[PDB]
């Protein structure tokens, strides 16, 4: 004489994205020309 | 002159799945019934 019914239907999605970068540059020119002495007196030479 | 150029890349990738149902039924008399279930769950991941 009777009937019934019944429906559950559940669903859950989830996504995640981390992304890191990372970029360095260095870059140098070293262009000498030479030396250049001072003479200190402990040195004891005449030129100071 | 001299150059010098590294490169290294790592790519790694994983998915789990996993499915269960289950079900039920019968009558007496004409008193019937039924009944049903299920359950699933996925999981994935990429790492670069």
């Amino acid at each position: 004489f009777i009937t019934a019914n019944s429906e559950y239907s559940e669903s859950s999605s989830f996504k995640n994205t981390e992304t890191e970068k990372s970029m360095y540059t260095s870059s140098r020119y070293l262009f000498p020309q030479g030396r250049i002495d001072f003479t200190t007196p402990d040195s004891g030479f005449d030129d100071v | 002159a001299h150059t010098m150029e590294t490169f290294s890349r790592s790519e790694n990738e994983t998915e789990v799945k996993q499915d269960v149902k289950a079900g039920l039924e019968g009558a007496v008399k004409g008193w019937g019934g039924g009944a049903t279930a299920g359950h699933g769950n996925t999981q994935g991941t990429i790492t670069t």
